[PDB]
């Protein structure tokens, strides 16, 4: 594997300190893994298969000039994408991030029939086409 | 435009304004839109 | 040329409405996110931009804008010569670009119909 | 044992017989594109678009509609595939209108999407294009219907889901238009859903209309608070602004609707709004101050008087997190009179057992019972989405209603037993026939509203029906487990209030008038300062101040559902959590955050100074108040019902008559609704008539 | 042309590259992880991160190889990966005027052999990957901070990084001097969700897990 | 048509104008709120609502590649004249 | 799986001699950045502060951790050794122009919505 | 020279309306391009997933 | 006056350490609600908690009390003495 005296560092792995983040940007924030719920004004679920970890939304005022959505939050726009949840909990430990993970939810499989709504004795039948 | 004049519609300007920087007559950006939140307004009557 | 890109405008048709109907699109493909716009129904019910800013400091000059613009609203003036001695006169608002589209419009008009059929 | 084994585009998979060719090429991950079919709604078959080819058959089937067979080798990328979903397409677009700059579905249009994908890029028609006449159905769809596709889906939502059977179309060939005929505005608890349904810009959310673009909305998932059905929503904000309430899948709680009052009340948090402190000033006149002297005057008032003299009466739309940080402050005072807006009869068990106060067998418990007996309830208007939940499973299980309160219009038929409280003795004692019926359903459901029990003789009724689960419990038809008792809740901070330890009623305020009141987003205006003794404080802390703030002395501003990250438990037991999405407006703060800083001030400072402190705290109040997205069943039924039998209420003559009766009261009825302007315009429909929503929506 | 618009398809070149790529395969089973010739014919070497110093030695001096010229180095950051890390070289060879790419993977805190020895105009190189992503390279003649301003807290190409920072600067009159302060923009960056809910390229369909 | 708010600030056609109690209308003294006079509300007003003979028309905005796409207005409700939701002009069916 | 290569450490112990004589190399150093760069703040005023960055991140247990931070700090001492770093870039330790930030949960629900 | 004396006729884009964005005359008349219009200019085209690496003789 | 505010009764449901406290509030629950019918005892039930017993006293004090693996006598005599407690 890697011949080089390999050692044992079984204890947690942390580059809390080898990120840059300042002191008020790793614990006072709290991540969130979850898959994206379907825009229910559309009917693709393409966007529903990758989780995605975000930062809690801060303080966003209005500019005194002109009215702009200032803010001093830099983990504001920035939202990661991950394979699967193991993965995402993997990056939110390895940061130090505090984290709330949600299941992913998917649609029960239903049970569509055409005949259903031209039915003799159930209250399928349907009144128009 | 002596030859061929530009096409004239109600909405051009009549005055050529140079360049207004300097001079009190001068562009000051704000907010063009209304308020967003609007407030409680408590009521005039002492009551308590 | 006629296709000089130069200080920013909003056009407006010849009965007297304005071309912008804030489909955003000029917004949604600025790549210098110069462009805000916040829309509502106007008493007519026509839909125009309760805000349409262009901030001439970030922007860059691209012409995306006037591209994206599906009924020539927003086009690139043939001016170039605004300097301005304060940062804020740049910053500018949506009465400001009218009075740039009111104040261009012998050229801007010119302009468009020596090129719009390359486009 | 049953399976059939079917190809998708050559990978074998095992399919349910019945199963549509359409989720069979799911079940691989293919989507086959789609217009007229909704997962929810019946079969159409009539967008076209689905026509998928199958192997060694020269015919493109309907995905959407037919059913696999043995064998089949579903070619979703074949060649003729591909050429008649460019046809179809061509035939959609051919008189579809150049509306897309001014359409709101633009960024989110079905159409458009499938255009991009499984399409042309050029159009061969030089000819002219149709153009409908709009009609009107209200004031919050508007609708430009010669932009409708005719995918139906709207009339089948309408018929099936809504129940009201007043959409539909009219003539034949091109000219067939999807409307009302005649002048009849769409109104329902569920209607706006439609404009989710519609998939182009034809039907459109009329208070959104030309405000923001899709794809420049943040998203932030959250739970509604104004009914108890705890519907998950999709708060869309953009510039620190809420924009629209879209409704989120779960399949259990609200499938995938929500209600107009979750849909078009985002406006009430725009007006009324309470941003900054107020006092009481040397004329009594509510004045703006710093929150450092209104959290001295309510310290010193609260170090002052103490016992029993302190008192909270919490709201409707409060979170978990503040009634714990309350109780806790009013019992370091030794203050124990934390009262709540609505009645829940105490009488024997009481709060002690949850399943006294819990609808026990879920909201998706619901499409598998046989028979249910709804006693004096309206819950198309106290609880839209468990109505609709009934609705769905009385369509295909065929299961049968029994309504034991006043005659309303529940969209499906209902066999109404009466309107008399005596009734419910009767099927205890098994003279109702209906009895018979409870006896031999194997799956029963018995479900009492919370506005039966607001009545002076709640306890009574409670009694009754609990008799009558006892009853039909005795007889083993019911199987294992079906928790056959439960209550139908509507205020949404009632649950969790009483899985606190909040006494369920405001009786505790008039035994005991305190000289000191904490109103916690308290709006129902129950109690009044006559009720109060004289010179006496009342806080008010919350958002909207229309019955509550007037009547107190500091007016605390608090923080929104949609300003906080809060937990909220529904009328099932289940407690989820709503997060931020925009910030509390003006000098406004978390409601927790308030009461924690004022217990700080005051001395008797709260051990919880984090928020995932409030949570722990929660757990150690009540552990099932952290389990989220889990439903804790309850169990001890025996308990409750033995202990209910010593009180020996007697019912009274006055009828069950639910408070909402009809849509106009559907609307108005939490501060939030009541602030907007929105739900204003709808009573106002619902009220004189058709002449109220006229508008030019042209444009 | 039946395609006037699709880009066309040259084979011989793609016969070629596959042939090379076996070639290396067998060549260096020990390293070689997986190679694989994308379809407008650019082929690419998957190593394990110890390769790094021998396999480029080979394309650098075997005769039919002659990889003399390292084109570019450069990572690319995929948080989701255990080894978010993926450090690619692009080789050309003037001789069989062909190009190459070698990628290996490296997570945060493991070491990679610098390739100073072997491509001497990899030592900038290796500092900007060390400096946008944090990817320490041992045996380097001097690893350093290339682009980032000195003092910087920070690796700015990492996913895991807002892009406007976290410190923006302003000159301060009290201190006489240009200041650091915590970032505080004007106007937020509008964050565009931009992506169409139906899938595009049936031929790039992830299979169900 | 531009009026003036009590405090003395032009409203613009967006119906905006800063109040009396707002310090923010510091940055127009010695200046000039920028607004336009020509306003769009009230300028389509007066434009004549076209007599169309036809249920439908087809308003392109005018100059075919200068105005807006074409869309297709439906000229059937006798109550209201029909409105190009582009350049906001009228139609009517003449009498129907 | 558990057991992962190192960067230049083998143990606890000798990531703690590398700290030990950066920590020297630093100490030194300090008075030499005090003149050399023309510094206003006492000379102690800046070796408690190189003792302060150093007990900041103090809690890290993972040696290849305290290599690379090892490392960076070193790169830090070049860039202050060789006139690479300016008066504003070595004052941005000492965060003067920064107003001080309250602590308790008081003042912090007195001037905004944050954690 | 040689590029101004072997000038071809033909367009200016690829007759794609999914790469390249419609004709304006085109895009306000027919419902295709304006759609394609629309997305282009507010999505973009979506590049099929793949990694490349192109140079070419800049002056530099 | 610590006059035993409230109890609260925290068992899982399924696990079998919290057994014996569900063989009392099966059986030994009824007849304690009769003897004092105006303690809150709150049994608030959730999967995967270890059975305990919280006693709220007067001014906002509690003391959490362990009923892990406790039988139904073992749970009624670890609770008697908390009510029997407060005068
Ligand atoms: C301001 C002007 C000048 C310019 C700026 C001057 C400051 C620049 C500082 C650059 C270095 C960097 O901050 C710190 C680093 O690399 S490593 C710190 C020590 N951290 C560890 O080694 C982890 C475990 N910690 C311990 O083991 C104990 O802390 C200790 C080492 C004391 C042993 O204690 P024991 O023995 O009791
Ligand atoms: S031309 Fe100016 S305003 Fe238009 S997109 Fe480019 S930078 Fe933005
Ligand atoms: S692209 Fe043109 S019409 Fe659309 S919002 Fe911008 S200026 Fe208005
Ligand atoms: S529904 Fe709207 S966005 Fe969709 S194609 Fe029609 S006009 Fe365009
Ligand atoms: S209005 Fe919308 S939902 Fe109804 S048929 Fe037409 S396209 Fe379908
Ligand atoms: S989806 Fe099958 S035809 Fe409409
Ligand atoms: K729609
Ligand atoms: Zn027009």
């Amino acid at each position: 594997t890697q011949d080089t005296q390999l050692i044992a560092v079984d204890e947690k792995l942390d580059i809390t300190t080898l990120t840059g983040v300042p002191e008020e940007h790793i614990k006072t924030r709290k991540v969130r893994i979850f898959v994206p719920a379907r825009n229910n004004m559309q009917s693709g679920v393409n966007n529903t298969k990758k989780w995605k970890m975000e930062f809690d939304t801060r303080e966003r005022w209005e500019n005194p000039l002109m009215g702009w959505s200032s803010t001093a939050d830099p983990l504001s726009n920035l939202v990661l994408t991950f394979s699967t949840k193991e993965d995402a909990v993997a990056f939110a430990e390895k940061n130090g991030w505090s984290f709330d993970v949600e299941e992913r939810k998917v649609p029960k499989p239903k049970s569509k029939s055409y005949g259903a709504n031209f039915s003799w004795n159930k209250r399928t039948r349907v009144s128009t086409k | 435009p002596t030859t061929k004049p530009p096409t004239a519609r109600k909405y051009i300007w009549t005055n050529h304004k140079f360049n207004v920087s300097g001079t009190p007559q001068q562009y000051v950006p704000y907010s063009t839109t209304r308020k967003k939140i609007q407030e409680w307004v408590p009521p005039s009557t002492p009551y308590k | 040329s006629p296709r000089f890109r130069g200080e920013h405008a909003l056009r407006r048709y010849p009965s007297g409405e304005e071309r912008c109907i804030a489909c955003k699109l000029c917004e949604a493909v600025c790549p210098a996110q110069a462009i805000t716009i916040e829309a509502e129904p106007r008493a007519d019910g026509s839909r125009r931009t309760t805000r349409y800013d262009i901030d001439m400091t970030k922007c860059i000059y691209c012409g995306f804008c006037q591209e994206a613009c599906p009924v020539d609203a927003i086009v690139e003036g043939p001016n170039f010569e605004f300097s301005t001695e304060t940062h804020e006169e740049l910053l500018y608002n949506k009465e400001k670009l009218l009075n740039n589209g009111d104040k261009w419009e012998a050229e801007i008009a010119a302009n468009i119909q020596a090129d719009y059929l390359y486009r | 044992s049953n399976l059939i084994e079917v190809f998708v585009d050559g990978q074998s998979v095992m399919v349910e017989p019945g199963t549509t060719v359409l989720q069979a090429c799911e079940k691989v991950g293919m989507q086959i594109p789609r217009f007229c079919y909704h997962e929810r709604l019946s079969v159409a078959g009539n967008c076209r678009m689905c026509l998928v080819e199958i192997e060694k058959a020269p015919k493109v089937v309907a995905a959407c509609a037919m059913p696999v067979m043995k064998g089949w080798n579903i070619l979703t990328n074949s060649e003729k595939s591909k050429k008649a979903r460019e046809g179809v397409m061509e035939f959609l677009l051919a008189n579809h209108p150049l509306d897309c700059p001014i359409c709101d579905q633009g960024g989110e249009c079905d159409l458009q999407d499938q255009s991009m994908m499984f399409g042309s890029d050029r159009s061969r028609f030089l000819e002219g294009k149709r153009a409908v006449e709009d009609k009107n159905i209200g004031p919050l769809v508007k609708t430009i219907m010669t932009r409708c596709i005719q995918c139906t889906r709207c009339i089948r939502f309408a018929s099936e889901i809504a129940g009201v059977d007043d959409l539909g179309t009219t003539g034949r060939g091109n000219d067939m238009q999807v409307g009302t005929y005649i002048e009849k505005m769409f109104m329902s608890e569920l209607s706006g859903n439609i404009i989710d349904i519609c998939p182009v810009g034809a039907l459109t959310s009329k208070p959104y209309a030309f405000t923001a673009r899709p794809w420049e909305t943040r998203k932030t998932e959250s739970i509604d608070v104004m009914d108890a059905v705890g519907s998950n929503i999709v708060v869309s904000t953009r510039t620190g602004e809420v924009m629209r309430i879209l409704p989120r899948m779960h399949e259990d709680i609200n499938e995938e609707w929500i209600s107009d009052k979750t849909r078009f009340a985002y406006d009430g948090l725009k007006r009324q709004r309470l941003t900054q402190p107020m006092i009481r000033n040397e004329k009594g006149l509510l004045t703006y101050t710093t929150w450092e002297d209104a959290l001295s005057r309510v310290a010193g008032m609260l170090q002052s008087f103490q016992g029993n003299d302190v008192a909270a009466i919490a709201g409707g739309l409060v979170d978990a997190e503040a009634l714990v940080a309350l109780k806790d402050l009013l019992n370091r005072v030794d203050s124990d009179s934390l009262c709540t807006e609505e009645v829940f009869p105490t009488a024997g068990a009481g709060t002690d057992l949850r399943s006294n106060y819990l609808l026990n067998t879920t909201i998706a418990g619901v499409e598998e019972a046989d028979v249910i007996l709804l006693v004096g309830t309206n819950p198309r208007f106290e609880a839209p989405l468990f109505n609709a939940r009934i609705r769905k499973s009385w369509l295909h299980n065929d299961l049968k209603v029994a309504l034991i309160g006043s005659p309303v219009d529940l969209t499906y038929r209902y066999d109404h037993l009466g309107d008399s409280p005596k009734i419910l003795q009767d099927i205890a004692s098994g003279n109702h026939p209906f009895s018979q019926i409870l006896k031999e359903a194997k799956k029963p459901m018995v479900v009492l509203g919370s506005s039966a029990l607001q009545r002076s003789d709640g306890t009574a009724i409670l009694a009754a029906v609990s008799n009558i689960a006892q009853n039909i419990r005795l007889s083993s038809g019911v199987t294992g487990d079906w928790k056959v008792m439960n209550i139908l809740h509507r205020i949404a901070s009632q649950v969790a209030a009483l899985d606190l330890g909040y006494k369920p009623g405001v009786e505790a305020i008039r035994k005991n008038p305190p000289k000191v009141l904490f109103l916690l987003g308290a709006d129902g205006g129950c109690i009044t300062r006559q009720d109060l003794p004289k010179d006496c404080f009342i806080i008010y802390q919350g958002h909207h101040g229309d019955v509550g703030a007037p009547m107190a002395d500091v007016i605390l501003p608090g923080a929104a559902y949609t300003e906080k990250s809060a937990t909220y438990v529904n009328t099932e037991g289940r407690a989820q959590q709503t997060k931020v999405a925009v910030t509390p407006p003006g000098l406004a703060r978390e409601d927790w955050k308030i009461i924690r800083a004022l217990s700080e001030i005051a001395g008797m400072t709260l051990p919880y100074d984090t928020l995932d402190q409030v949570r722990s705290r929660l757990e150690e109040v009540s552990p099932n108040l952290v389990r989220y997205d889990d439903v804790e069943g309850a169990n001890y039924f025996q308990q409750a019902n033995e202990l209910s039998k010593l009180v020996n209420q007697q019912l009274l003559a006055d009828p069950l008559v639910p408070p909402q009766l009809t849509i106009k009261d559907f609307y108005m009825t939490d501060s939030i609704s009541r602030a907007s302007q929105t739900m204003a315009k709808c009573v106002k429909a619902v009220t004189e008539g058709i002449q109220a929503v006229e508008e030019p929506s042209i444009c | 042309d039946t395609r006037p618009t699709i880009r066309p398809r040259n084979d011989v070149v793609h016969k070629q590259l596959s042939a090379f790529g076996q070639y290396v395969a067998e060549i260096l089973p020990k390293y070689v992880q997986q190679v694989q010739v994308s379809c407008f014919n650019e082929l690419e070497i998957f190593i394990h991160p110890d390769g790094v110093i021998p396999v480029l030695t080979f394309l650098r001096d075997h005769t039919n190889a002659q990889f003399k010229s390292l084109a570019d180095l450069t990572a690319v950051d995929v948080p989701t990966r255990q080894n978010r890390f993926e450090i690619v070289y692009n080789l050309l060879s003037l001789r069989f005027n062909s190009q190459i790419r070698v990628k290996t993977y490296t997570d945060e805190l493991t070491p990679i052999e610098s390739s100073v020895t072997v491509y001497k105009a990899a030592n900038w190189y290796e500092r900007e990957i060390w400096d946008m992503f944090g990817v320490f390279f041992a045996n380097h003649p001097d690893l350093r901070r290339i682009l980032t301003g000195y003092g910087f807290e920070g690796h700015p190409f990492r996913k895991d990084f807002p892009l406007s920072g976290y410190v923006e600067l302003r000159y301060d009159d009290e201190v006489k001097r240009v200041v650091a302060e915590p970032v505080e923009l004007a106007q937020e960056f509008r964050k565009f969700d931009l992506n169409s809910p139906w899938e595009a390229f049936p031929a790039y369909r992830q299979p169900p897990e | 048509g531009v009026r003036t708010s009590p405090t003395g600030e032009k409203v613009t056609h967006t119906g905006q104008a800063y109040d009396d109690g707002d310090y923010r209308r510091v940055r127009f003294s010695d200046r000039q709120k920028e607004v336009n006079e020509n306003f769009a509300i009230d300028l389509i007003a007066e434009q004549p609502v076209s007599e169309v003979g036809s249920r439908v028309i087809s308003c392109d905005g005018g100059g075919g590649a200068l105005g807006h796409p074409r869309v297709y207005i439906n000229l059937d409700k006798e109550t209201k004249t029909g409105t190009c939701g582009y350049c906001g002009l009228q139609f009517r069916q003449p009498h129907h | 799986g558990t057991s992962v290569k190192p960067i230049f450490s083998r143990d606890m112990n000798e990531a703690k001699r590398r700290v030990r004589e950066l920590y020297r190399a630093w100490y030194r150093e300090v008075p030499n950045t005090v003149h050399l760069f023309q510094l206003d703040i006492s000379v102690k005023q800046g070796r408690d502060k190189v003792r302060e960055m150093f007990m900041k991140n103090a809690h890290v247990t993972d040696p290849r951790v305290v290599d690379l931070l090892v490392i960076k700090g070193k790169m830090e001492l070049e860039e202050t050794i060789n006139v690479w770093k300016q008066r504003t870039h070595i004052m941005r330790f000492f965060h003067e122009t920064e107003a001080p930030r309250p602590t308790d949960f008081l003042s912090k629900f007195y001037v905004g919505h944050d954690p | 020279s040689q590029c101004l004396n072997k000038m071809p006729p033909g367009e200016i884009k690829v007759d794609d309306a999914k790469v390249s964005p419609p004709k304006r005359a085109e895009m306000k008349t027919s419902m295709e391009s304006l759609i394609h219009h629309f997305k282009l200019y507010t999505e973009g085209y979506q590049v099929p997933p793949g990694a490349t690496y192109t140079a070419i003789e800049a002056p530099k | 006056k610590l006059g035993l505010r409230e109890i609260r009764i925290h068992l899982c449901q399924r696990s079998p350490g919290s057994q014996g406290v569900r063989d009392f509030i099966e059986k030994r629950y009824v007849e304690l609600k009769k003897a004092n019918p105006d303690l809150p005892i709150l049994i608030r039930e959730c999967s995967d908690v270890q059975p305990k017993l919280w006693a709220r006293y007067a001014f906002g004090q509690e003391k959490n009390v362990s009923l892990n693996n406790f039988s139904a006598d073992q749970v009624t005599r670890t609770l008697e003495n908390v009510l029997s407690g407060k005068a």
